[PDB]
DNA sequence: GGGGGCGCCCGAACAGGGAC
DNA sequence: GTCCCTGTTCGGGCGCCC
């Protein structure tokens, strides 16, 4: 193929390759063909170098250490082209290249590295990109890329997806015209050396692409079919969210949490029987024929999210009611505490910014929230936060700050002082509290930190108050965590608290200085300071 | 023209910057510059046989923005005047960078990518051939051109100031409205610094007090005793001795009461001794107060701020670019520097929008806060 | 016993602030 | 500094594509 070569190096103070190694008959029948074809060359001993080759009737290098002295390059592919992205047009035809890299020229004063030896119980160069070297893909798309340029400048209005050596190429033609241009694309790539087998020219619906199923007028997934193991390792666990991951780009409401955080630290894993509930429910979900549409962009384009419980959403990307574009979900736990606002917000964000990949601008969003409920939100919180443009709409369960604080203290409620201390060297601690009217108390911990003993100090004054109650902390860090609002956390202990939060009518919690000598803040430190 | 060869730093590579999700509008607008670009010869199409990358974006006629932030970083290594002027106006000169080739041997370092709806394409990168916009080492190359072009200008007219950052030219004058106005015109042919105020610390004045109301006071008070030495909360924390209920009122004494009045005093006056060092790095710090109203800080060490002030005015996130970009400007014109912002925003948050508000020529370095709120309530 | 990409999840390693 | 804790990036498993 009469593609120029792209100049590649190894790294500045490096040398190539040389490591050492019955598949050897199958390797001989294709070595021997590859290079009649001149896909590779014979050389001599005076080639210094040397990388390993294997089989699994197909041959391929293990070129790991040629790969480390290889120099960097930028790959060209930043992502995968989506089904909901494509324009509906009136003929498409999918296509393949056929031997893609072995089409493509290495470059000559690289080719020794990539030398090669099947054994004795014979060497070779490469001449064209090996599979398995680093720089083959980018090299090939990159090339790929000039090579379609041409014709693509002269044919303005066929679409061309290009990815690697699969090619989608769709027009608003009548199907004869179509198939005489597909045919002059065919030859167009021919004459830069790449063969398009007929046997993988696709010229009816419904058309294999990129893992799809492309119907004229609508689009799915190939058949999914989920794992079911009796036990379960740490990653068939994986294994089976990957293709419930997979799943949930078309079929509505995927859930994956549950299942997720079984991997904690960790094999054989006991399906947690929260876990499997979701696992049934997806089971069933995946017996639903589901299909998506293709994109109009004299439309708009209009997400909408829902909350399936426990930081675990799912939405769904449409133009018209009913028949959405794409589905979607997010699960994702971010913080060591957080609240349904906060995860929204994360949700948006997630979906924006696939959006923009995909179509190249930003939905109108559809959420559970009520403005209010946002508004509200969105004072109390003192880092910037934002949504865009949206509707509310009503489908419990609604999105709910689940309790607030008060801004003012509370006139006659009482009053703990609380404070906590632990002893770095011994881990030991005490928490506590000192009321107004008159009311005392220390717990002492074993196995704590500082940070821990004020989380317990506040959890005391929550179970011993009444319906109200205003609470005076010394510390920065628990102030911090609760007047953000959380609802969920990795921290048991906050959880504990949060349960408090919402029995209670109104709780105010205030913030003073440390060792101020200053309100029973003083009195307070000194019973819980003591041994500490 | 001679092309000034340049380098990076020892031990330390050029850029290699991810790319970032593009709207088609901004796609299509870069599309079609880099096109004429290429057409003109400014810059040319590369492979990945080039390891290097930049990050690029549109503004809105588009302008193309390449964030060379880390390039920045990378390449090797002031009037007093302007900063006293009545009327500051800023102009676009970046083109004129253009006109000057940029040695060979650096070009692969300023190869960027252009990105694909949907990714229909792979990308197609491009490098440059000339002296790119907004770079660091671009100002350098071309001064001793930029001098010259415009000293005319400057002989001609004395107490007008001009002073150069990137692409931007800052040119300040005393004139009077319109007069300002017409001579920027024979500029472009051939914002006031002193409306800045300071945004002082204040404490609440009322009739009654709480000991909320007073453990709120000293809790204020004695953050501020970090920024200001003299302020004391002696006499006002032991009106709190015992444990009170919050809403409990406490009469002040005459020696707090003045104490008070003491501390409202020293807080009435400038600080002292805050001296802007070139050689140390410049940080602003921000703060949401609600209101669509934002707090920020200048400084070089904690506590010693060179600067502090509010912007004011809803959008959190337009807001927060826009007061990242106005609090830059003066950082500019005061002190011919950018400062690292901290801040408060989630990462994600922040780079999911901060782009579609954008419209200066340059990008200062942030990180992002985790914040207290507590410094909240303490520049109210 | 091979390569490139995107996504999702984890723990590990590191940065940074608060409190000693 | 330390410890603690919270945040982020990184690398590895899986998914999918070629
Ligand atoms: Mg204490």
């Amino acid at each position: 193929s009469p593609i120029e070569t792209v100049p590649v190096k190894l790294k500045p103070g490096m040398d190539g390759p040389k490591v050492k190694q019955e598949k050897i008959k199958a390797l001989v029948e294709i070595c021997t063909e590859m290079e009649k074809e001149g896909k590779i060359s014979k050389i001599g001993p005076e080639n210094p170098y040397n990388t390993p080759v294997f089989a699994i009737w197909r041959k391929l290098v293990d070129f790991r250490e040629l790969n480390k002295r290889t120099q960097d390059f930028w790959e060209v592919q930043l992502g995968i082209p989506h089904p909901a992205g494509l324009k509906k047009k009136k003929s498409v035809t999918v296509l393949d290249v056929g031997d893609a890299y072995f089409s493509v020229p290495l470059d000559e004063d690289f080719r020794k590295y990539t030398a090669f030896t099947i054994p004795s119980i014979i060497r070779y160069q490469y001449n064209v990109l090996p599979q398995g070297w680093k720089g083959s893909p980018a090299i090939f798309q990159s090339s790929m890329t000039k090579i379609l340029e041409p014709f693509r400048k002269q044919n303005p209005d066929i679409v061309i997806y290009q990815y690697v050596d699969d090619l989608y190429v769709g027009s608003d033609l009548e199907i004869g015209q179509h198939r005489t241009k597909i045919e002059e694309l065919r030859q167009h790539l021919l004459r830069w050396g790449l063969t398009t087998p007929d046997k993988k020219h696709q010229k009816e619906p419904p058309f294999l692409w990129m893992g799809y199923e492309l119907h004229p007028d609508k689009w799915t997934v190939q058949p999914i079919v989920l794992p079911e193991k009796d036990s379960w390792t740490v990653n068939d666990i994986c294994k089976l969210v990957g293709k419930l991951n997979w799943a949930s780009q078309i079929y509505p409401g995927i859930k994956v949490r549950q299942l997720s955080k079984l991997l904690r630290g960790t094999e054989v894993i006991p399906l947690t029987e929260e876990a499997e509930l979701e696992l049934a429910e997806n089971r069933e979900i995946l017996k639903e024929p589901v299909h998506g549409v293709y994109y109009d962009p004299s439309k708009d384009l209009i997400a909408e999210i829902q909350k399936q419980g426990q930081g675990q959403w799912t939405y769904q990307i449409y133009q018209e009611p009913f028949k959405n574009l794409k589905t979607g979900k997010y699960a994702r736990m971010r913080g060591a505490h957080t609240n349904d606002v906060k995860q929204l917000t994360e949700a948006v964000q997630k979906i924006t910014t696939e959006s923009i990949v995909i179509w190249g601008k930003t939905p109108k969003f559809k959420l559970p929230i009520q403005k209010e409920t946002w508004e509200t939100w969105w004072t109390e919180y003192w880092q910037a936060t934002w949504i865009p443009e949206w509707e509310f709409v009503n489908t419990p369960p609604l999105v709910k700050l689940w309790y607030q604080l008060e801004k003012e203290p509370i006139v006659g409620a009482e009053t703990f002082y609380v404070d906590g201390a632990a002893n770095r060297e011994t881990k030991l601690g005490k928490a506590g509290y000192v009321t107004n009217r008159g009311r005392q108390k220390v717990v002492t911990l074993t196995d704590t930190t500082n940070q821990k003993t004020e989380l317990q100090a506040i959890y005391l004054a929550l179970q011993d108050s009444g319906l109200e109650v205003n609470i005076v902390t010394d510390s920065q860090y628990a102030l911090g965590i609760i007047q953000a609002q959380p609802d969920q956390s990795e921290s048991e202990l906050v959880n504990q608290i949060i349960e408090q939060l919402i029995k209670k009518e109104k709780v105010y919690l205030a913030w003073v200085p440390a060792h101020k000598g200053i309100g029973g803040n003083e009195q307070v430190d000194k019973l819980v300071s003591a041994g500490i | 023209i001679e092309t000034v060869p340049v380098k990076l730093k020892p031990g330390m590579d050029g850029p290699k910057v991810k790319q970032w999700p593009l709207t088609e509008e901004k796609i299509k607008a870069l599309v079609e510059i880099c096109t004429e670009m290429e057409k003109e010869g400014k810059i040319s199409k590369i492979g990945p046989e080039n390891p290097y990358n930049t990050p690029v974006f549109a503004i809105k006629k588009w302008r193309k923005l390449v964030d060379f932030r880390e390039l920045n970083k990378r390449t090797q290594d002031h009037p007093a005047g302007l900063k006293k002027k009545k009327s500051v106006t800023v102009l676009d000169v970046g083109d004129a960078y253009f006109s000057v080739p940029l040695d060979e041997d650096f070009r692969k370092y300023t190869a960027f990518t252009i990105p694909s709806i949907n990714n229909e394409t792979p990308g197609i990168r491009y490098q440059y051939n000339v002296l790119p916009q907004g770079w660091k080492g671009s100002p350098a190359i071309f001064q001793s051109s930029m001098t010259k072009i415009l000293e005319p200008f400057r002989k001609q007219n004395p107490d007008i100031v001009i002073y150069q950052y990137v692409d931007d030219l800052y040119v300040g004058s005393d004139l009077e409205i319109g007069q300002h106005r017409t001579k920027i015109e024979e500029l472009r042919q051939h914002l006031h610094p002193d409306k800045w105020t300071v945004q002082p610390i204040v404490l609440p004045e009322k009739d009654s007090w709480t000991v909320n109301d007073i453990q709120k006071l000293v809790g204020k008070l004695n953050w501020a005793s970090q920024i200001y030495p003299g302020i004391k909360v002696r006499q006002l924390s032991k009106l709190l001795r015992g444990t009170k209920a919050l809403t409990e009122v406490i009469p002040l004494t005459e020696e707090a009461e003045l104490e008070l009045a003491e501390n409202r005093e020293i807080l009435k006056e400038p600080v002292h001794g805050v001296y802007y060092d070139p050689s140390k790095d410049l940080i602003a710090e921000i703060q949401k107060q609600g209101q669509g109203q934002w707090t920020y800080q200048i400084y070089q060490e904690p506590f010693k701020n060179l600067k502090t002030g509010k912007y004011a005015r809803t959008n959190d996130v337009k807001q927060l670019t826009e007061a990242v970009q106005k609090i830059t400007t003066e950082s500019i014109v005061i002190w011919g520097k950018t400062p690292k912002f901290k801040l408060p925003i989630q990462k994600e948050t922040w780079e999911t929008w901060w782009t579609e508000y954008w419209q200066a020529t340059w990008i200062p370095e942030w990180e992002f806060v985790n914040t207290p709120p507590l410094v909240k309530l303490w520049y109210q």
